[PDB]
């Protein structure tokens, strides 16, 4: 599953991890296996203006 | 103080009962003893542990 999110948000994706974002969004199951890969792209994703 | 057997006998099982029903009303370290507020106050993975 990609996708992208902002700074704070990598807190949220996570198994039983509360927030706005992560039960409005994408959410985790309380027995969850996996994980994530999260990097940096300020110089792919971020444009001026 | 001549039926003392019998009457030891069924109070000794009094006894075992009320203290089992008192014990269900202990936290064992649990925030508290009833889960219905537990499960109010916390969330999914700390209200399960």
């Amino acid at each position: 599953d990609s996708f992208v999110i902002r700074g704070d948000e990598v807190r949220q994706i996570a198994p039983g991890q509360t927030g706005k974002i992560a039960d409005y969004n994408y959410k985790l199951p309380d027995d969850f296996t996996g994980c994530v890969i999260a990097w940096n792209s300020n110089n792919l994703d971020s444009k001026v203006g | 103080s001549a039926l003392g057997k019998l009457q030891d006998v069924v109070n000794q099982n009094a006894q075992a009962l009320n203290t089992l029903v008192k014990q269900l009303s202990s936290n064992f370290g649990a925030i508290s003893s009833v889960l219905n507020d537990i499960l109010s106050r916390l969330d999914p993975p700390e209200a399960e542990v």
